[PDB]
């Protein structure tokens, strides 16, 4: 008998993409550009977008001969091989979601607090570690409904956002907007910009799905590409209105939720309780992306070296004590470093992630063509943007460089001791057509 | 565990006609959520495996000739056979594919009737290469008759023997649904080499006269 | 395409043990369950358990928990079961066969490809080959091919290297004093014997032996 998965069309796939990229972005690591970046925030988030579609130039090639639910691992395989580099960075995949439903978790607490609380180490831990184990006991009884509502939610808080941005512009302080041109400004703007890499990792959501997602060598490459320009004009759409309707240094002091004030000059008390409203399931919805479509894909694949052909994408389909070890290292990230913290290691995991990826584009470019000059343009830029991310965090806080360290050797160790015990490899079978289908 | 009940225990069909068979199980096989009922139906050919033919109640599998309907949903169900034909001469099996351990119904014989035929009867002498060896066998072939009662008698030199007789029946012929018939006689070299007149005789319900196959060992 | 190689027979002495190889081709191994199904001689069929391929996961009937154990290779596909301490109520066909996954769901799914069986014989000693004598004698002519004195079971006989298959009888077969004795027929025009050839290829895997015999007046 034929087994078939369900398959998503191109636009369910880019409003995956754009769900966790705004919930990621808008609504989680806004108040760390307010204080970063500042009035250049609108140029961050052009500036990281650029740097997303360097690495798009990467993935957009390889995805389009290269179908796979590894998604950037099978790019690794086919080019370098099977070995404790390919196999730590499936792992390291894997802690991108990990650490990803941290910067969730801190997010949501962000706009949850200040709607219905005292802001503390304590109750912000208790309302993080409330909406992760929430998620944990969905995959047992609605992970699959939520998953159903995904698409209206994006819809939705499009248009909560759309009304943001062009009521915002009736209202606009357009002297709070021109650009900074002070060194310490611009330098902040770019130091941001390594910081906002992570607000485009739609790339994981949608090269996870690949294999579940209809005419993946034509609609992976353009659900990437499209939801990164959404996304960006969205970004910026949003990013003009925030800063000229509320004094910055206000924004930087109410940072958990940025929006949610910013609403208040212009729209009342209806504004702020549909933006804080319009968030929370932002975040919820790109946490059951998150887990449910990319961490349980990342982690059985890191596990075992190959996916299976059919599974149920929305719940924990395979090993379920993952399920509990993403969620508890989920919490581990989100106790210790502070919103900057997660936000800088999940950018530098990211990056890394990505390096590797244009470093299989270059191995493979005979193969799925491109040209040499921009693929060797876009591996220095993403390394020089690695590296500010890490020279920024020796001076700034040094408690989260070594938290970043620590972590791609932690990773690296990992995967020596994994090799060891039970002997996995990755086999072309991520790739390759399974013969019978 | 789930037990599974088939019926009835066997049928007698000729080409053409429709039966139905019967699966009970002692659960439920409907899953609440799924609205699907987990139940297969299996055809075993003698002396090969089972063949899957429907599942999930009703679903027929790839290849399987549209004479194959399965039904039913809880606790009953049903395959029907709408139009046999000679090749479907098998066991059925039922199985629960709904719940750990699995396990199948003791199945349904199905066997084709058909026209009466008279038996083509075939002696052969001890091979060269038997005698020259050590013992000495004759064997009768009593190929395409029905029904598939039969009875070889064998004698020699015109006086019965059934001593070192070994009868076999073939299984119904999946083509035509008859009957073939193997009957060995084994003797020493010695004592076949003592005697002339080799006689074997068929008798069947088609005739009561019996056919009648000889050979003399001076030729 | 998609297929499960068993090995025809195994003889095994009482008390010792067998590993049972179902060689898995045409599929991703991994993606499917492998069950393991046991049939006796003039019996149903009995679930023996259940495999993951994958990570090795193991689901046993309670009746043959600590008489079977499932084992996989994931390199060369290859699902095995081990049978422990034979006795004359494990003397039976075994069969591997695949079952679809889907994983994450409620979706259980029955068998739809199957190995051929392993016909497991637990008996003391005395692996014989048979011996194959030809049967040669109006518009039709019978041929035979007598296969005798062979343990343990089963043989094939196939004619002309299976080009003749039309006219093909093969009589089961009978036990006595401890060896096995079969027998085949074949039927052509006359017309077509003894110009051109007409030949029993037999088989017996036990001893992995094929034995072939011309048919000439």
């Amino acid at each position: 008998m034929e087994l078939k998965n369900k398959k998503l069309s191109l636009w369910e796939a880019v409003s995956m993409a754009v769900g966790v990229m705004i919930g990621a972005s808008i609504f989680s690591i806004f108040g760390v550009g307010a204080k970063i970046a500042g009035r250049n925030l609108p140029e961050t988030f052009i500036l990281s977008g650029i740097y997303a579609l360097l690495v798009a130039y990467s993935y957009t090639k390889l995805g389009a001969k290269i179908v796979s639910n590894a998604g950037p691992i099978a790019f690794i395989h086919k080019a370098i091989g099977d070995n404790i580099i390919t196999g730590a960075l499936s792992i390291l995949l894997w802690m991108s979601y990990v650490i990803s439903i941290a910067l969730f978790a801190k997010g949501f607490a962000g706009y949850f607090l200040p709607l219905i609380a005292p802001i503390n180490t304590f109750n912000i831990a208790i309302t993080e570690i409330g909406i992760v184990a929430f998620f944990t006991a969905l995959n047992f009884f609605g992970s699959k409904a939520v998953g159903r509502a995904e698409f209206f939610i994006v819809l939705v808080k499009l248009l909560i956002l759309g009304l943001f941005i062009f009521a915002g512009l009736i209202t606009i302080h357009p002297s709070y907007v021109i650009p900074d041109l002070a060194p310490s400004a611009v330098s902040g703007m770019i130091f941001a910009s390594a910081i906002f890499f992570l607000s485009y990792m739609g790339f994981g959501v949608i090269t996870n799905a690949s294999e579940h997602i209809e005419n993946p060598k034509k609609n992976v490459p353009r659900a990437i590409f499209i939801s990164i320009l959404i996304v960006m004009f969205v970004y910026v759409g949003v990013a003009i209105s925030a800063i000229g309707n509320l004094p910055i240094d206000e924004l930087i002091k109410a940072s958990e939720n940025a929006l949610a004030v910013a609403a208040k000059p212009f729209l009342g008390n209806l504004g702020f309780l549909l933006i804080s409203i319009g968030a929370l399931f932002s975040i919820s919805s790109a946490m059951n992306a998150t887990i449910y479509g990319g961490a349980n894909v990342a982690y059985s694949l890191a596990k075992d070296g190959e996916l299976p052909e059919f599974f149920e994408r929305k719940v924990w389909f395979k090993s379920t004590e993952g399920l509990y070890i993403t969620s508890a290292l989920g919490v581990l990230f989100a106790l210790l470093f502070n919103m900057e913290g997660v936000a800088s290691i999940t950018s530098a995991v990211f990056m890394v992630i990505y390096l590797f990826v244009i470093l299989s584009h270059y191995i493979l470019i005979d193969e799925v063509g491109g040209r040499k000059e921009i693929v060797i343009f876009s591996f220095i830029v993403v390394l020089g943007v690695f590296l500010l991310l890490l020279y920024y965090q020796w001076i700034t806080n040094r408690f989260v460089f070594y938290g970043i360290i620590a972590t791609f050797i932690g990773v690296l160790i990992f995967e020596i001791i994994y090799r060891k015990v039970t002997k996995r490899t990755f086999s072309n079978n991520m790739y390759v057509k399974s013969l019978e289908s | 565990d789930i037990v599974m009940t088939q019926s009835p225990s066997s049928l007698a069909m000729s080409v053409g006609q429709k039966v139905t068979l019967s699966c009970k199980s002692s659960q439920s096989l409907l899953n609440t959520s799924n609205q699907k009922n987990y139940l297969a139906w299996y055809q075993q050919k003698p002396g090969q495996s089972p063949k899957l033919l429907v599942y999930f109640a009703s679903t027929r599998e790839s290849g399987v000739p549209d004479r194959f309907i399965g039904s039913g949903s809880g606790t009953d169900f049903t395959l029907t056979i709408s139009s046999v034909q000679a090749e479907d001469l098998s066991d059925f099996f039922c199985q629960q594919h709904y719940s750990t351990p699995y396990t199948f119904g003791g199945g349904t014989k199905l066997e084709i009737k058909r026209a009466d035929a008279a038996p083509t009867v075939s002696i052969f002498p001890p091979s060269s290469e038997q005698l020259t060896s050590g013992g000495a066998s004759v064997v009768c072939f009593l190929n395409n008759f029905y029904p598939k009662d039969i009875n070889v008698k064998w004698k020699i030199d015109g006086s019965e023997r059934q001593n070192g007789v070994l009868n076999s029946w073939t299984d119904q012929d999946s083509k035509d649904s008859t009957y073939s018939m193997s009957s060995t006689l084994t003797l020493t070299k010695d004592e076949y080499e003592r005697h002339n007149s080799y006689t074997c005789e068929a008798t069947h319900k088609t005739s009561t006269s019996p056919i009648v196959k000889s050979f003399n060992r001076n030729e | 395409q998609v297929q499960l190689l068993q090995p025809g027979a195994e003889l095994v002495k009482p008390g010792a043990s067998v590993k049972l190889s179902c060689k898995a081709s045409g599929y991703t191994f991994t993606s499917y369950w492998m069950y393991w199904v046991k049939q006796r001689p003039g019996q149903g069929l009995e679930w023996i358990g259940e495999i993951d391929p994958s990570d090795s996961y193991t689901n046993y009937n309670q009746n043959f928990k600590g008489k079977a154990t499932l084992t996989v290779d994931k390199s060369s596909s290859t699902a095995f079961m081990q049978l422990s301490s034979l006795t004359s109520q494990d003397s039976a066909v075994y069969f591997c066969a695949r079952s679809p996954h889907y994983y994450g769901t409620t979706y259980n799914y029955p068998m739809d490809y199957w190995g051929q069986g392993t016909s497991v014989t637990v008996s003391s000693a005395k692996t014989t080959p048979p011996s194959v004598y030809p049967l040669a004698p109006g518009s039709s002519v019978t041929l035979g091919c007598l296969v005798k004195g062979y343990f343990p079971e089963s043989v094939t006989v196939t004619w002309n290297s299976g080009s003749l298959s039309s006219s093909v009888h093969t009589f089961p077969a009978l036990l006595q004093s401890g060896l096995y004795t079969m027998s085949s027929s074949v039927t052509v025009p006359s017309s077509t014997w003894p110009s051109q050839t007409v030949t029993c290829s037999v088989a017996h895997p036990a001893s992995s032996t094929t034995v072939d015999k011309k048919l000439e007046p």
